[PDB]
RNA sequence: UUGGGCUCUGUGGGUGCUUGGCCGCUGGCCAGACCUACUUCAAAGCCACCGGGGGUACCUACCGGUUG
RNA sequence: GGAGUAUGGUCGCAAGGCUGAAAAAUUGACGGAAGGGCACCACCAGGGGUGGAGCCUGCGCGCGCGCUACACUGACAGAGCCAGCGAGUACUCCCUUGGCCGAGAGGCCCGGGUAAACUCUGUCGUGCUGAGGAAUCCCUAGUAAGCGCAAGUCAUCAGCUUGCGUUGAUUACGUCCCUGCCCUUUGUACACACCGCCCGUCGCUACUACCGAUAGAGGAAGUAGGUCUCCGUAGGUGAACCUGCGGAG
């Protein structure tokens, strides 16, 4: 098994190259069949490019469902999307305090479909190995400075990323007394993105979203009570979760439940957990010179 | 390619043979009908015989290691052996290839690597 | 799945690769798979919480079959041996070698003996 | 990977299974085989509404209840359980001071 | 046990249930032998495996014509 | 000169205050009772923190999250025995009395302030030499606790954080009775099989009729069976032959 993962890593990694050359090709591609929709004059090298014109006359119309938003395009997500109810764990380092398992345990609440675990003395290598050994579609370290958490590590198997982001301004639950609070209302919630533009913005935004369980597509908007808010603003991802309520059709009334983070993600190693031989896809930029001042997101 | 490009069929088509090649072992991308029309290669078939697999995937060093150690049968593929070399592998398959029940080729393996446990 | 409804009950998992044999103890209630992962995987189902059990192997699975009496069950191993376990008690009652005892061969189109 | 699952139908006769079997001259079925016609009763008739008589309405236990014989009280609990169902699915001067 | 070993080669058997060697065989031969006769009437069609896209000046074939 | 691709200049429109902050709907609104599934934010069994004293980051003198002290779980002495992370010409506990050699800036010299554990053997015998209430919160197989050794991964973390190895248990592992949460009472594939039209208040839509002001908008309520052959004929295109009619086998 472990062979045909780490094959089809390296398969995927080789489909991506072969994207980037052909890519910049299809960039002379594209140029044509629009200007065939036209009758506009092209560039006269794109003209007489010979392969161009045989292998246009055979592949147009896969840019004609990239045009149309049919075909779901090639990466760690997009083979089982709406599918399984993506299963996911929580654990945190290795010698988890009070607090830090109570928050670990409401945000596995707060993720509807998660289980979680207790991590005790155990190998990081090997937790990764076994939860690909029972198949899994997530896997979330939650680390603790003292009595308050720092930093989730949302990676997605079987070889996609790892976003590592410190986490700041949180404050969990079990503060607030029992009476005040109640008992987590566990549904499929829905999920809003608020301000995500840059096609950085939209692979977060992917590696987000696939953790929730797939709303069931026919009255979507009516039902359900729950919802969960990513926004972000300074590169910022802030989450705030809230229930709902809805006294009328001018006027609906929320109810804040889930957590408060506000995480700035520093990096998103296309290449799973442990795996420090990591392709570095992204990552926060300090150090640098305008690298302060300018946005990513 | 004959068929006209709003075809929903042809896409369906389209989708299906670049499927089916990319799990079969012979193509490299899912996305390019010109790669079917200039791509797909005897030779391509040849690099899916159950031989050079194996020398890529480096059981053997070349060929001819390959093909005589096929011949005198050493290397089961999942649960049967092998007699015939063209057993031709998919891309499935071709992490399950390995050796055979007890050979010497894999006691060469591990009297090297100094894990020979004769049990 | 389930016959009544006909859609997906549920993926289990714990193998590392294809589950290569599926037998069921005929009481209901308790599962084998049979598998190279060098596994023999006994599926606690039924009741509410659900686990799995691993007898490991020294080898990899052929195949897997029950005693009606459903204490004992067997395994087949591409070594060779056939071993009998106890199913609650999950442990070998005995294990026994058959590569001699069905070596037969000088199949065509070999250079072996 | 096999193949797309393609949707497919196949239509079935009312004979018997020694009518729908091969060639042999005497079944392995005996006499009590033999004669069931390989579609159930709700095959051979479902009552529903397409299919009910004109003043009556068939219920979900399939009697067909006569809406003349119902009174307002069913009427409205069976209207109420179908709405569930779809449920989970210039003037003058007098007309004015006066 | 009054020399013995490895290694290679050669022969025969058997590695499947025991009915002749040959011929122009209801018969003959194994040393063989005989050698060239006799004659009423061609044939019913079909099938027939070349790697793909592409060109057809000339050749082949098919179809449809044309002079004689 | 043609074609794009930009960069900012120029002009037109957007750029005229019945104004003065605080629905739709045949599908709609809220419930309740029966039926299942689930849960260490539930029961049952157990464990273990924090909360007592102190240190102290952080959060708003208060607070928890860690760390440390607390006596048989003793000490001291000997003996005996096993690990994983580990390698950038690289890592240092200060700051000072003297003296050396330095016409001067210093360098010397001397002082002052490759585990833990475990197992075995003996020598002593409880001794200001006392293991944290109410409360609450967590936890079911390498799970809890105890122990150390390392690395210091741009972000956070040395008042620590993170790895990794070592010794490894009790107690459940049933159940929906408490609290719950989810979802069934629609739709969603057919067999042998079983079940057998939940309920409420209203709303909305159609219709009926009313009421009264001055055609009218409202208020309020209710209903939704002569074939074959032969013959005799008449006509047809004549020998024949066909058709129509009438008799026989």
């Amino acid at each position: 098994m472990l062979r045909k993962q780490a094959r089809q890593r390296r398969d995927y990694l080789y489909r991506r190259a072969l994207l980037l050359r052909d890519a910049e090709i299809a960039e002379k591609r594209a140029k044509l069949r629009a200007a065939l929709a036209s009758g506009k004059p092209l560039d006269p090298k794109i003209a007489n490019d010979k392969e161009l014109r045989k292998d246009f006359d055979y592949d147009v119309s896969r840019d004609i469902a990239k045009e149309q938003g049919e075909i779901d395009i090639d990466d760690e997500y997009s083979e089982l999307s709406g599918i399984v109810d993506p299963r996911v764990l929580v654990t945190t380092s290795r010698d988890p305090s009070s607090r830090l398992m109570a928050f670990s345990k409401e945000i596995r609440l707060m993720f509807p479909t998660a289980i979680r675990l207790n991590r005790g003395n155990l190998i990081l290598p090997d937790l990764v190995m076994s939860a690909q050994r029972e198949r899994l579609s997530d896997i979330i370290l939650l680390h603790e400075h003292r009595g308050t958490p720092t930093a989730i590590t949302i990676s997605h198997f079987p070889h996609g990323p790892t976003l590592m982001a410190s986490l700041h301004n949180v404050v969990l639950r079990a503060d607030i007394p029992k009476s005040i609070k109640g008992t987590v209302s566990e549904s499929y919630p829905h999920l809003i993105f608020e301000g995500f533009r840059t096609p950085l913005g939209q692979r977060v935004v992917k590696i987000l979203k696939h953790l929730f369980p797939p709303r069931d597509p026919t009255n979507n908007a009516k039902s359900g009570n729950r919802v969960i808010t990513f926004v972000n603003q300074d590169d910022c991802i802030e989450v705030r979760h809230h229930v709902y309520v809805r006294t009328n059709y001018n006027s609906v009334e929320l109810s804040e439940v889930g957590p408060r983070f506000t995480m700035r993600p520093f990096s998103i190693t296309m290449g799973t957990l442990e795996n420090k031989d990591a392709d570095v896809e992204w990552h926060l930029s300090q150090y640098t010179r305008t690298g302060r001042k300018k946005n990513y997101f | 390619s004959l068929l006209p490009p709003d075809n929903e069929v042809r896409r369906k088509h389209e989708t299906l043979l670049l499927d089916k090649l990319y799990d079969m072992g012979i193509l490299s991308t899912k996305a390019k009908l010109s790669a079917v029309e200039h791509n797909v290669t005897v030779s391509a078939f040849a690099r899916r015989r159950l031989p050079v697999v194996m020398t890529r995937l480096r059981m053997a060093e070349t060929v001819q290691a390959a093909t005589k150690l096929i011949e005198q049968g050493h290397v089961r593929v999942g649960v049967e052996e092998v007699r015939d070399p063209a057993f031709l592998v998919t891309r499935n398959m071709e992490d399950f290839v390995t050796w055979t029940v007890g050979s010497k080729i894999k006691q060469n393996i591990m009297k090297y690597r100094d894990k020979l446990d004769d049990f | 799945w389930s016959v009544q409804t006909g859609q997906l009950l549920d993926r289990l998992s714990g193998h590392e690769g294809p589950v290569s044999s599926l037998a069921f103890a005929p009481d209901g209630s308790v599962l084998v798979s049979g598998s190279w992962d060098r596994t023999a995987r006994i599926w606690s189902i039924f009741s509410r919480t659900q686990t799995s059990e691993p007898l490991q192997l020294q080898s990899d699975v052929l195949d897997v079959a029950f005693r009606p009496d459903s204490k004992q069950i067997a395994i087949s191993t591409l070594d060779g041996q056939l071993t009998f376990w106890s199913v609650s008690e999950a442990q070998q009652v005995s294990g026994v070698d058959g590569r001699r005892d069905v070596s037969g061969g000088r199949r065509i189109t070999d250079r072996r003996t | 990977k096999p193949k797309p699952p393609a949707p497919t139908l196949t239509v079935v006769s009312d004979v018997a299974t020694v009518a729908m079997e091969d060639a042999q001259p005497a079944t392995a079925q005996g006499v009590a085989g033999g004669e069931t016609s390989m579609i159930a009763p709700q095959e051979v008739y479902a009552p529903s509404k397409d299919t009910a008589e004109k003043g009556e309405v068939v219920t979900k236990a399939g009697i067909p209840i006569a809406k003349q014989e119902m009174s307002r009280e069913e009427k409205l609990r069976r209207r109420r359980r179908e709405k569930e169902r779809i449920r989970k699915a210039v003037q003058s001067s007098g007309a004015y001071k006066l």
